[PDB]
Parts: C-alpha cells; structure tokens; sequence
DNA sequence: GCATGCATGCATGCAT
DNA sequence: ATGCATGCATGCATGC
C-alpha cells in the first residue's frame, strides 16, 4: 500500500527506524510460523524442535514474533496466573566464546526469567543464588554446576514456561575439545525431560550434525525446515517479486526505482533469502539517508551488495544442507523393504 | 624546513 | 626564533631544564592530537579510544598535553560546579603475578580520582576506605573486589570525568592463561558501560593482538595510529629534517650544531621516533654542559646513542606491529 | 610437603 | 549493661 507520506517530514533516523520495523509476511514465513506455533501448542512427547534455515532467512525474527504471540495469548490467563511465564529465549553463547560453557548457559537461562515481583518463588533450593528482593538475580561464581542446574530445573518446573527458545544454537557444537556431541544432546534431553519444558533449537545448517545422531534424540526431535525461496520454482519467484515490490513500496523515499525488474540480480546477491535482502536494502537506504538523496540508483544497490565469493560459498553450503535434508520415495521404499512387505 | 611552535 | 639568547649566561641546570620543557608540535603529533580531541568531544557511541604506536613517539606527551588543555577548557565550567572532575589519568600496573590484578588497579583508580573536597562524596558505600588521619585515601585491605568496584563506579558517576586515561595499557595483555585473555577487556568494557565514562587506552603495538580479538571491539571503539616517521616516503624525511633543524635552533648552546646533515644517523638510531630523538639530544646536551663545551660533534652523538642491537630489536618490533596493523577487512559493508 | 592471598567467625573494646 | 563494629586468628582454596 506504500509508506505514509508523513515520514518524509521526519529526519533520516525516524525513516530508517520505520523501515527497520517494517516486516513482510511472505507465504513461506507464514507457513513455517503456523507449523511452529502448532508444534508449540502440542509437543506430543517431543523434547527438541529443530528449525534450521540459511543465514538471513528470518529465524530470529520468527522467534521474536512467536514469543510475542505466545505472550499476548497467555496474558488474559496471566492476569490471574501471574506466577506463570509463557516464553523464554536465550542465545547459546551471547558473547562469543571459543567454547560453550554449560555453566554460563544455565546461569543465563536462570537469570532470563526475572520479574520485579520476585515474591512468586521465595526460593531456588541452592545457596549463593538468591537475590536481595531485587530485579537483578545474582549467581555466585563459585557455585558448582549441578547445584545451580538443580535450581534451574526447580525454577523451570515452578514457572512452567510454554517453550524454551535457544536461538543461534549452532554454537552448541563449539565444544571445548570434548568431542561429545551426543553427550551434549543427552544432557539437553535430560534437562527437558526432568523439567517437562519443550525446547526449540534455532540455528543455521551447521546443526545438521545434531539432527539424527541417535535414535532416542531422533524420536525426541521434531524437524522443521525453514526453506528459502528458490528460482527453480515459479511460485517462489512470484513470491520473491511480491516481497521486492512490497519493500520498494514501503521504503521511505520520494521516489523508488523499478527494482522488481532486477529480480535476477537480487536473487543472485541474496540466494532467495528475505533477511539478507532486507539487510541489503537497509544498508542501501542508510547510504541514501547519509547522502539525503530522494532516489535510489542501481549503483546504490551495487555498492553494498553481497560479494561474489560470499554468494558462491553460501550457495554451495545451502545446496548441501538442502540435499542432506532432501527426501525421496526411494528412501521410503528402502525403509519399507527393510521393515518388510515392500511394494 | 618549517619551525614548529611548542606543543 | 630559537632559544632565548639570555640563557647562555644561566647555569647549565637552567638550560637543561629549559630544553627538557621545550616541545615540538610535528605534523603527526598535531594530527593525532586533533583527532584525539575531536573524538573526546563527541563519544559517537564508542566507549573506548585506542591510541597505539611505537615506543618513543610521544604517547605520554600527547596524553599530558591533552590533559592540560582539557583542564584549561574545563576550568570555566569547574568554576560553577567544584564537584566535577575534568580528567582522570593513571598508568596501568604491570603485575608481579601472571594474572592481572584488577583489585589493585581499581584501588589506584580510586586514589587517582581523589579530590581535596572529600565532603562531596565522603561515603561511597565503603568500609572505611575514605581518607583519615592523612590526605591520601586509605583503602581497607579486606574490602572484597566487587564491593570496591561498586565504590569505584559510584565515585566515577559522582565525579563524571570527561575522559579516563590508562597509560601503558599493554599491561592488560599480561594474563596467566591464553583463553583467559578474552575476559579482562570485556570486564573493562562492562565497567565503562556501567559508568558511562569515556575510556582511552594508550600503549605500544603489543596491544594489537589484544585490540582485535573480535570485530565487536573494533565496532565499539576508535583507533588512532600514532604513526612514526618512515624514511620510505620523502615527506616524512623532510618532516624529520625540519624537526632536527628546530631542535638545532632551540638547543641552548653557544654554537648551533649542524644536526641536519647527520639525519641518516639520527634515523638509524631514533627510527623516526621524536621522543627518542629528544631524549638523545637531551643526553648529548647534558654531556656538553657538564664539559662546558661550545659545539656538538658526532662523537657526542655516538657516545650516548642507543646500541645497534637495541635499534635492531626496536625496528623488528615496530615493523612487525606495522605489518600486523596492515590487516584488511575486505567484505560486504 | 609449604606459600599466599582471601573470606569468615569470634573476641573484645567502645559508646550509648 | 548491652549491642555494634572492627581487628585478629584460622581455615581454605588454589597453586607451587
Ligand atoms: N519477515 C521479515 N520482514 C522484514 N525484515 C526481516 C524479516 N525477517 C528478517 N528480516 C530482516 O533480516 C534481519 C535478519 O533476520 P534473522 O531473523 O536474524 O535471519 P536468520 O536467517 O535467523 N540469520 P542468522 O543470524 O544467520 O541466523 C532482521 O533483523 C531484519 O532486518
Ligand atoms: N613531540 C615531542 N616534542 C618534544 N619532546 C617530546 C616529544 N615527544 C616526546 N618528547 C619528550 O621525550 C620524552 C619521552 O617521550 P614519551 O612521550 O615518554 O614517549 P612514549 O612513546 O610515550 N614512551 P612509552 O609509552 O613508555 O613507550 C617526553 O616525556 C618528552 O620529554
Ligand atoms: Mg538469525
Ligand atoms: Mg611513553
């Protein structure tokens, strides 16, 4: 429908903020969001949710959107059930660490449920972890891992969140030379099992090593593929054109170029990823606002486009990931013959 | 060769 | 205009003191000074200012001049509010143990920020840390590190210094464990964010590895390369010759020695560093005054010049630092 | 065997 | 007479 004309009366910061807050609900995003929401609505004896998408596809934005949706849905019940907390999302390693430190993960998870009215709980069962009636929850550095793990388990059971979110979970594979991938997944499964809280794992195609390592984790896991748009499928091309036209209409500038016709160039420099294209357009708009120009030129797009080498590397990475995730009827027949009564 | 004022 | 001619009748101590006080504003120093002041005037969201350079270029002199000029600027605003502290600066302490001691650094930062008008913030939430029976602050030994860090944060936010200077910040790199190196800088960053005070770090090329452990550090900080004068480019050679001419004209001696023609030897020993050149010339002038000589000969320069091995090691270190700073980030913007 | 720094608990001196 | 605050002794926790 186009951005409102009142934005042009505002300086560059407000226009860029409006463009950043603007979101497009493309059909693939809508389908994946619906699937994930329905999966959260009924875990059905599953402790893991594996959502893997390429870089700049919209996994994080999907996480915030779904978190806000569960918060809004639970609020009417949360008026009377004030003790409950519907969602909680943390990163695996917030400040980069060459290694994943379990203890750091549990400390972050436990501190990421704080509320100003901490009277709901009164206790975690472990010394050195209670706060002095403050919104800031303090964890003593000398507390051993199993005890504060017990505290986190008790907090998760009492608070009863609907789903635990682990964004950018590709960092779980950054083991401190232990090479204990199955042990790490077993620890996470045990946590989910004694806590009864559904765990959602979000990350790139790197975590496919986490996918089917063991049968127990295979049954406990639910696989969701955040598919990108590919130029092979005509409907994907049409959706990409629709996203391009919507972003062209909603970017706050006096005039906009016919960037829809350049869809081949955009797909080449974005690999059909909504998040990457949005970041590219945000960079272009930031450059234009720095220039305070009223138009976008082809050179504006080409200045802050993705490098050729980066596109080549990510294309191969994504194609390999999709081939790994690809399924064929041949596999179904092989499995049926292995079980028996093949046809 | 330009003389420099004290810093 | 040269040195005052009246100083020739003054004793040798006065002439030596005058030469020591005299400073040269060579173009690289002026550029670095202006960049540092403009960065101080507007934080631009950067909590750190890194100014690294070869040893003996004048980082300490730059810091001192910045502190003096900032005090001069802040005096009219200090007239109204006496509680505000314009600038706090303190050299980093090289620890005798492998691990850096943050407790001693915090205590010394509190001592540096000491204000004679103690009545403004006489209580930081401390256990007797405030001064008693003497002007200096008496830090209680048994005070734990987190509490004293909280007291330091309270004092910093109460005084709100314009900029915080940490001289010789390369001592922060001194840590017991290799993987533990990542923690000191983020602790200092968290302290800066909690206080909101602009921190500036000065040091040699040793901190370059400590500087760029991640791209976030580059994003959240401003880099200032105190470049030396390189004989490769004729412009730096001309600047070095002009600096030598100025030192020649300002050196308190009866006859001005022709130091310009020996510029190759000076670059051989000073390696394009103005501070080392000033130290060498001060030593030579001291010997001249003690001998009560009238001119400077090449033997005088050779007697007090740095050894060839010292120069080789210094050149190797500075060349390695320059090559490591030649790192490039060619990627999508 | 030990060193060395830090935290805690108890004893005691002082002030109200 | 008693409560509070600080100084000292000892354990401890890690390192050598
Ligand atoms: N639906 C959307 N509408 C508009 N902008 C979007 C949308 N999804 C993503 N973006 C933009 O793309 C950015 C990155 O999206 P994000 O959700 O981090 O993608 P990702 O595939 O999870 N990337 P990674 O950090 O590699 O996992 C966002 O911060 C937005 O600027
Ligand atoms: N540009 C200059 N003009 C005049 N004198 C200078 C200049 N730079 C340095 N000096 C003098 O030389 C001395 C030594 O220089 P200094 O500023 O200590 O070097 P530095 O590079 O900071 N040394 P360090 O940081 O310990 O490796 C100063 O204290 C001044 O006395
Ligand atoms: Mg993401
Ligand atoms: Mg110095």
């Amino acid at each position: 429908t186009g951005f409102p004309l009142e934005l042009l009366t505002r300086p560059a910061t407000e226009r860029l903020a409006y463009f950043e807050n603007y979101t497009v609900a493309h059909p693939r995003l809508k389908e994946v969001y619906e699937i994930l929401m329905r999966t959260i609505a009924e875990p059905a004896g599953a402790s893991f949710i594996f959502v893997y998408g390429a870089s700049g596809v919209g996994k994080t934005t999907l996480r915030l959107r779904v978190e806000q949706k569960l918060t809004e849905l639970a609020l009417p019940k949360l008026e009377s059930d004030r003790a409950r907390v519907p969602v909680v999302g943390i990163e695996a390693i917030a400040p980069e660490s060459r290694y994943f430190n379990w203890k750091e993960y549990y400390t972050r998870a436990l501190i990421t449920l704080e509320e100003p009215l901490i009277d709901h709980k009164f206790d975690y069962g472990v010394r050195g972890i209670s706060r002095d009636n403050f919104g800031k929850i303090n964890v003593e550095s000398k507390v051993v891992a199993p005890a504060l793990r017990r505290a986190l388990e008790n907090a998760l059971i009492h608070r009863h969140p609907d789903v635990f979110f682990v964004d950018e979970a590709q960092h779980f594979g950054k083991v401190a030379s232990g090479y204990k991938l199955q042990d790490q997944l077993d620890c996470l499964k045990s946590l989910a099992n004694m806590t009864g809280i559904l765990h959602c794992l979000l990350g790139t195609y790197e975590l496919l090593t986490f996918r089917n390592l063991s049968g127990q984790l295979s049954r406990r896991s639910v696989d969701i593929h955040f598919r990108r748009y590919c130029a092979d499928s005509p409907e994907d091309v049409q959706a990409f054109k629709s996203v391009l036209l919507t972003f062209q209409q909603h970017l706050p500038l006096a005039e906009t170029p016919n960037l829809v016709d350049h869809w081949e160039y955009f797909y080449e420099r974005t690999l059909g990823c909504i998040g990457t294209l949005k970041d590219w357009l945000k960079r272009v708009l930031s450059d234009a606002l720095d220039r305070e120009a009223t138009t976008i030129t082809l050179k504006d797009l080409q200045k802050r486009a993705l490098s050729v080498a980066q596109c080549q590397k990510m294309f191969k990475e994504i194609q390999e990931g999709e081939r790994q995730l690809s399924e064929t009827e041949a596999d179904v027949q092989n499995l049926r013959s292995a079980l028996g009564l093949g046809a | 060769l330009v003389v420099y004022e004290e810093f």
